[PDB]
């Protein structure tokens, strides 16, 4: 772990920043926490308060860009949102064109490095490119459906569910008719990555590889789920702080402004109080608990792409 | 009526962050720009009228 | 976990253990009495504590070693005889089966006693169901496995001691107390963990399988400490077994045991308890007893769990020793040394 | 007809409320002193008993949409449709509460002596605590569609 | 009916494993017969379509005396641990251990808690307390009867329980008389009170099911 | 006649887990030779914290019984909304009477052992009071919503 | 017809707990006895004192079984059930309960004696739990006799 | 219509988040022991719980598609297949999560004295996870069939 | 009837736990014979590995068994299909079950002498006729429940 | 008609599995702990784990002839004779592998020390496999009057 | 009627083979230990698995005369007599089989120290055959009245 230039944490400042501020406007708390310790670290340093709070200091810019980046996406959900079912659907189905863009990001990141003299990426991202690139555009494609020829069960994984399953039929629901043929081009561009990843291994090593490359087509084959798999967080957790902190704003707006007079005054400032004192702590107990796209993008992002150096290299980055 | 028509719209006017760049972080300060902007346009914020009807059922 | 069982005599006897332990002696008075050098102000001093009725029962005008032995061991019959004859069920079962296993090996220390010309009257005070005037004597004087046998039989219920003797009866342990000490500790250890695989999951168990599971890793490496420089035999019963089965192994604790400086084993399975790899026993005592005393304090308050029997039954055998041996350094017109480390935990 | 499945929303809250209970008890027990006091080990512990008490929070927003949509009388396919989003955010309110609750008490004792576990016994339950909510989304989700009965 | 054979034979049938439990080993309560149910009723009430549940017909009067019943019996077995942490301690002190007594009375006033709503539950029948489905309509008078002096039978057990587990521990407490006992005895009337307000709570909510014509 | 049993039943729950955690808080008291500082100071708020969850299922029994009536809508059959009604204020009762039993216990037994750590016994043990509030909010809007 | 068994149900509870409640106050009167021959008629308090329950749930299934056979329905059956295991209840309670006192109270009496009075006092107070659950099945067995 | 269906989609997400609760819980008690004898590896350890917490989006995904494709008549060819095909990745879920809570626990307590099995237990746990997948392929090829009941 | 997707997903439960318990019980046995000495834990991989195998015959089962599924549902296609399920689901739950402890007695004693994983390969590869044998049985019963109205 | 009688025949392989694995486990246990001392006794020692799992092909073949004896039409009494031969083969293999992993365990355990038990041990587990061969002879004779029906 | 007759027929067999199974095992447990003291004594300590094992041929032959019985017909009273004669048969042979493992084992034991003592455990298993004698004699009468038409 001694990389200078690259790449260990190129992509990883956006990335990491951008995704794991789609979780968190209850954004305007966390860009004015985090840029509150810039000025007061060198007193904040000695003052001994917390574990956490401390690694959330030495990280100021990490929390400064995810929490700056944090606001606009957070004072978007609480587009709009009015009741159940209606605001999900977008924001479900933009957690996976959100994460597409980052996972060929990540792929031509992989793909740019160790430059036939090439290979070992070209089968990579041909698969989920093509089932991912199809369900992201059936999900553009779903929005635009007005007239008729539309619908919204529920878009996105409904599509992907109903395909691979009948090669005679064309799309349920909601996609692009032109004619069948799109289901066949992508089986057969998702079956012929199979061969090519393996094949292409000892064409790209020169100018005990079938044990890596039966183990890195399985991990791969894996990964290719489990990376698709796990973007749910985003919007699972942005859907249950938005709906905890409306439910609690909408439950003690009311009740606030009833009763005017002094007791207007009392209630309104004790159920504001409690109300943002607990919602302090939903937005840093949110903020703590979004340390999956960290997490998995240290790991799983790590593995496609190249270890702790992208931490690392995050920080550098903004300091330097 | 789409947000792709937005997001095409800002990189229609927009270079992206193109070409050159800074000589300090010239690679973090140019892919920066272009990381952040393609995540704006993914956050385009494609609003209802597509799906509108909500509060159901 | 905890406070969902029905259990009547659980109740009655957590009770009663823990009237015992909340009028004994605490840290505060054996610091300050630690600090004090007086014949006459220890009985003054020690009079408050529990143990004021029986050093109160006999009593002389100087400081006497035979008083120190005969008001714990008088303590120690009222402490543990008393609440098995007013107890029943899987209670006093399982309490029977403690003071079996303690049992195990002090009726060990006897048996291997009895050569050197020793006999009831002649062992220290020890953890036993009953006192020196019903089993003791006999169990004392009787040198055959024989006799051993129908005297652990005649007893109720069944204790290990029978695994034991008819192991020892062939030679199968050792002809030293060494080997017959380590065999009966491991033997204990394996009836420890068949009463508390036994009688587990009536509550919910945290401090009791930290605490055994620390007493066990901290048995075999007192006894691998202990035999340190003795020449021990690395293919004899000395390495206790541990729940422990990928940071303690038995090839580490038979070669620290050795005399050939290898205490690296317990450096590296330190860093989670109070000991550390070093050379010096005082010390090695003083840090096992501070991390045998950790998870002790809080089975003196939690009610309604089973561990707090045999915690409680641990540090009345470690308040006892304690409290002997500083009755004992006071009792010689001296200053405690390594007493004076432990004397707190 | 039938008029079952009344008690899926009041099922909810069982199974978040004994596993937060089961966190929220098997929290506060070990080792947190050990002389006199410990490394700022008590205003750390704190966390694990509203992260726990996150998942009986959601459970009562679940069991309150399920009895909104409960009704006084309704036919027999929404009183069908209606049960079984209770049990699956109750399964994993138990599992994320006991799995919090070991995590806790094994971070809470391994956490007194050192202090540098908290990090990693914080991103534990932290990590463990989304059970709830997924148990608690398909239950939203399924609920959502128990309205309108014809 | 059927169930009628079956309800006594299954609540004599819970109290005497129930009561085998805690004595020697002769005999001991089937937990594989929870799951047997669960698995049969699901299994039935699943496939195929149709309701499954139960009728309840006419007797309605289990849990008249299944209330001073159950209130006796629960404040008969507080008084074992309660009673034995005196002669637990022995000759350890003179102290507050033998006057003490004051959760007794509250222990003996948990039998008779229940037991009096019982009593008065009940007036100028003994077959029929109410309107019941055997020679007319409206059964559910006489048949809440039942589930409310069952809730306020296990109130009063639980309370009665709740008593002689305060005071076992509440005998003496530190290590003799010298320090006051008093604090484990504000427990012990802190959880004496509960069966007083679970049979007021009881009683007010269960309403009158006497004087049945 | 079936919907007097989720009433009969809705209290059982809540006066056997306040009844349980009142007996373990209590039982944790006898230690360990100190009356006058801390033995009780602050340690009386579990059990008298563990006693108001008896309240809301006994008021929600009552509300419910008084609700409920022979000539009202009955023929349904929908009274099957009353068990889960009077179950749930009941399990959430009983898990948060046994969830305070615990933390009581818990504080009152780390509450002699360090004095530096009292606040965190208090801090953690009331927030475990906010349990049983869901089972009774949710009787009620049930109860509310019906007739 | 089921309440033939409620009646059995009262000398099966009460003999059954004044059977261990004999068993443990004779264990513990064997065991007290072999340290000293002075407590002998001190320590036979637990088991008279136990075996004298027996006579309510005889007198109680005698007094069921009375109006049995000859006036009965399918509404006459339900009371024995509710006074059988009332005064089983709290005749088995009182059993196991008079067991251990008398237990612990020969072991505090003998020693010395002090504890005789206390669990003389215990035991003599507890028959109160016995005489309220008979008084509950005598006003349940004497109201009998409603319908035909 | 009648139908009981319901429970089938909510018992998918309640077996993968016990068996990721377990084995998040196991593998954080061995992360915790080994965290404090060494900080190195603790930021290593925490991958198996992220890495275990992922088999609960299968299930949930199992149970929203189940949940989408659920109509307005109850038949026979209909229910009595979500319970089926959730079951199925809910117990694969539950033996992959209990495999990978042992996996997590020994690798983490056979790591915590020398670390050298780390990728043999992270390659345990992702050679667990398919075991897991082949059952949620079962689950989406008999949920696809789920819908069209007459 | 209609019940026939809990006896088709009960291949694959099976398989699947038994696989967990196979991989479980080969994880326990390599956790505590890689702490001996780091040369061996490549080869008591195979345990895991073998013990995996079984459910792809629950799977691949239970997919030939839900192909051949009709549209309307009755007794005759939903008793055949979970006793045939049941057959593969026990056989490959008993074949990992025996797995899991030969993979752990032999990775526990693979770990002194490095000439057992013949035997140990031998008598832990040689448990798969169990689950090959069910998936054989659950064929021919999957093959005569065609034809179901 | 139920046509509920595959269970009979799922059963005898389901059990004969289950003693067979059993006993393949038994022995490869003590096989494993006495080829961890020596090698050389392996051959000699890994006859009881063919002999145990040879018990399979008699539930196999048993449910193989049940399979092809079921026909495409059954009734309410068929399914009688294959339940009862098949529970009856499957307690059969289960007790004679039960008795054949603790004849192999022992078998091999004192084979280990002195190689001189091997004719006895060999006869014992050679002479305990009698009770598959009776109940498959038994499931025979019940799978013979199950050919005429229907 | 139902023709459910084969459990009576496999209901001797199954308790007969897992008595068979646990007597042979125990008796091949003890016979290894006992082999290894006396090199002699390995032919004599023989007798005890064959004299175990000679109780499973009650089950098979009362299962075999049962099988016949059944054919394809039945009618509502026969298949009752068979049952009991099964039970009786199979646990009696299961609890001489269970004493003949202890009493084979301790019989081991107690001969390998002295040659004199093998008569006294070879006399109990020679008395303990008569319960099995017995219940296959009561089960031999009861399944010849079961056949009197079919």
């Amino acid at each position: 772990a001694q990389y200078r230039e690259i790449n260990a944490g190129l992509p990883t400042i956006v990335t990491f920043p951008f995704m794991f501020a789609i979780m968190f406007g209850h954004g305007f708390l966390m860009t004015l926490a985090a840029l509150s310790l810039v000025l007061n670290e060198k007193k904040i340093n000695k003052m001994k308060r917390g574990e956490i709070f401390d690694m959330a200091f030495t990280g100021r810019y990490i929390i400064l860009l995810m929490g700056v980046f944090s606001m606009y996406t957070g004072f978007l959900y609480n587009g709009t949102e009015n009741a159940l079912l209606f605001s999900n659907s977008y924001k479900m189905k933009l957690s996976i064109l959100m994460g597409f863009i980052h996972m060929t990001y990540s792929y031509f990141f992989s793909l740019a490095n160790h430059l036939d003299i090439i290979g070992n990426f070209i089968p990579g991202l041909l698969f989920m490119q093509g089932i991912f690139g199809y369900l992201s555009v059936c999900i553009v494609y779903k929005w635009a459906v007005d007239w008729v020829k539309d619908g919204k069960p529920a878009p996105g994984l409904l599509n992907m569910l109903i395909n691979m399953f009948l090669s005679p039929g064309t799309i349920d629901d909601e996609l692009y008719p032109h004619q069948a043929k799109v289901q066949v081009f992508l089986l057969l561009m998702a079956l012929v990555c199979i061969p090519w990843l393996l094949l292409v291994k000892p064409l790209h090593f020169k100018f005990d590889i079938m044990i890596h490359q039966v183990i890195h087509t399985i991990e791969f084959c894996l990964n290719c789920v489990s990376h698709t798999a796990s973007y749910l967080r985003l919007w699972a957790l942005s859907l249950a702080h938005a709906q905890l902190s409306s439910v609690l704003w909408t439950m003690t707006i009311q009740i606030a402004f009833g009763f005017r007079g002094f007791v207007g005054v009392f209630m309104t400032v004790a159920l504001f109080a409690m109300w943002f004192a607990l919602t302090c702590a939903v937005l840093v107990l949110m903020e703590g608990t979004s340390a999956m796209l960290h997490s998995l993008r240290l790991h799983w992002v790590e593995s496609m792409s190249k270890p702790y150096e992208p931490f690392a290299f995050e920080y550098k980055d903004m300091e330097v | 009526y789409t947000v792709v028509g937005v997001f095409i719209v800002v990189s229609a006017m927009s270079v992206l962050f193109w070409i050159m760049a800074p000589k300090n972080n010239q690679a973090v300060w140019r892919s920066t720009v272009i990381l952040t902007l393609a995540m704006m346009f993914l956050m385009w914020a494609i609003t209802f009228l597509c799906q509108l009807h909500p509060l159901v059922a | 976990m905890e406070g969902v069982y029905f259990n009547i005599d659980n109740g009655f006897i957590e009770g009663v253990v823990r009237g015992y332990r909340n009028g004994l002696l605490s840290n505060n008075q054996y610091i300050n009495l630690t600090q004090c050098d007086t014949l006459e102000d220890l009985k003054l001093q020690l009079s408050s504590t529990d143990y004021g009725n029986f050093l109160s029962s006999v009593s002389s005008e100087s400081l006497t070693t035979s008083l120190i032995q005969e008001y714990a061991s008088s303590k120690l019959y009222h402490e543990f005889n008393y609440i098995r004859d007013q107890s029943s069920g899987s209670t006093r079962k399982f309490m029977d089966y403690i003071t079996y296993g303690y049992m195990i090996d002090n009726v060990a220390l006897m048996i291997t006693g009895t050569i050197h010309d020793r006999d009831k009257g002649e062992i220290l005070q020890r953890c036993h169901p009953l006192g020196w005037f019903d089993t003791l004597p006999t169990l004392s004087v009787a040198t055959d496995l024989e006799s051993l046998y129908e005297t652990v039989l005649v007893d109720t219920p069944l204790a290990p001691y029978f695994k034991n003797c008819f192991d020892t009866a062939e030679e199968l342990d050792d002809m030293n107390i060494e080997i017959i000490r380590n065999k009966l500790y491991k033997a204990y250890l394996e009836d420890f963990y068949n009463f508390v695989t036994e009688e587990i999951p009536e509550p919910a168990k945290e401090c009791m399988q930290t605490l055994l599971g620390f007493e066990a890793d901290r048995r075999s490496i007192n006894i691998a400490l202990n035999s340190l420089q003795s020449s021990d035999i690395d293919p004899d019963l000395k390495s206790d077994l541990l729940p422990n089965i990928g940071k303690l192994y038995p090839l580490a604790t038979f070669h620290l045991a050795q005399a050939q400086d290898f205490e690296g084993v317990r450096a590296a399975l330190a860093n989670v308890y109070e000991y550390r790899g070093f050379l010096e026993t005082g010390n090695l005592e003083d840090h096992f007893y501070q991390l045998e005393m950790e998870l002790c304090r809080d089975a003196f308050t939690q009610q309604f769990a089973i561990s707090t029997v045999w915690a409680w039954m641990k540090s009345k055998e470690q308040e006892v020793r304690n409290i002997t041996w500083i009755a004992e350094c006071i009792a010689q017109n001296q200053r405690e040394r390594i007493n004076n480390y432990i004397s707190v935990y | 007809a039938p008029f079952f499945g009344a008690i899926g929303c009041a099922s909810a809250i069982i199974f978040t409320s004994l596993g937060a209970a089961y966190g929220t008890a098997k929290s506060g027990v070990g080792i947190c002193a050990t002389c006199v006091l410990r490394p700022d080990l008590l205003f750390k512990n704190i966390v694990p008993v509203i992260m726990a008490g996150i998942i009986a929070i959601y459970g009562l927003v679940v069991s309150v949409l399920v009895c909104y949509s409960l009704g006084q009388k309704q036919a027999l396919y929404t009183g069908f449709i209606q049960l079984g989003a209770g049990l699956s955010v109750g399964l994993s309110g138990l599992a994320a509460g006991f799995a919090i609750g070991i995590v806790g008490d094994a971070g809470v004792r391994g956490s007194s002596q050192q202090p540098r576990l908290f990090v990693g016994m914080i991103l534990i339950l932290i990590f463990a605590e989304v059970l709830g909510l997924y148990g608690l989304i398909v239950a939203l989700l399924l609920n959502s569609r128990a309205t309108q009965d014809v | 009916m059927n169930k009628e054979s079956k309800d006594d034979d299954m609540s004599l049938g819970k109290f005497s494993f129930s009561h085998f439990l805690y004595y020697l080993v002769l005999i001991v309560v089937i937990v594989y017969g929870l799951y047997k149910l669960f698995t049969g009723h699901g299994s039935d009430i699943n496939f195929g379509k149709f309701l499954l549940r139960t009728s309840p017909y006419m007797w309605a009067n289990l849990g008249i005396a299944l209330c001073v019943g159950l209130s006796v019996v629960g404040a008969a077995w507080g008084i074992f641990i309660t009673g034995s942490s005196m002669i637990g301690a022995g000759v350890r002190a003179p102290r507050i251990t033998t006057k003490n007594l004051i959760s007794i009375i509250f222990c003996e006033v948990v039998a008779i808690y229940g037991l009096i709503i019982a009593i008065v539950f009940s007036s100028k029948l003994t077959v029929a307390t109410a309107e019941n489905m055997y020679s007319k309509s409206n059964l559910y008078t006489g048949y809440s009867l039942f589930w409310a002096g069952i809730t306020v039978g296990a109130s009063n057990l639980i309370c009665g329980i709740a008593v002689g587990i305060t005071g076992a521990t509440a005998a003496i407490s530190d290590a003799a008389d010298s320090a006051l006992f008093v604090k484990i005895l504000v427990i012990e009337i802190f959880g004496s009170i509960l069966g007083l307000l679970g049979l007021i709570v009881g009683l007010l909510m269960a309403g009158k099911a006497s004087e049945f014509q | 006649f079936f919907g007097f049993a989720g009433c009969a039943a809705a209290m059982v729950l809540s006066c056997l887990g306040a009844a349980i955690g009142t007996a373990k808080s209590g039982i944790g008291i006898a230690g360990i030779g100190t009356f006058k500082p801390e033995l009780i100071m602050k340690s009386l708020i579990p059990v008298v914290m563990s006693g108001i969850l008896a309240i809301y299922g006994l008021v929600v029994a009552v509300l419910i019984a008084g609700n409920l009536s022979p000539t009202e809508d009955y023929t349904l059959f929908n009274g099957f909304m009353h068990l889960s009604c009077g179950l749930c204020v009941g399990f959430a009762c009983l898990s948060s009477g046994y969830a305070i039993g615990m933390v009581g216990d818990v504080g009152v037994r780390k509450y002699m052992h360090q004095p530096r750590l009292f606040v965190g016994i208090v801090l953690i043990l009331i927030f475990s009071e906010v349990l049983g509030l869901y089972g009774m909010i949710v009787a009620l809007i049930l109860n509310t919503r019906g007739s």
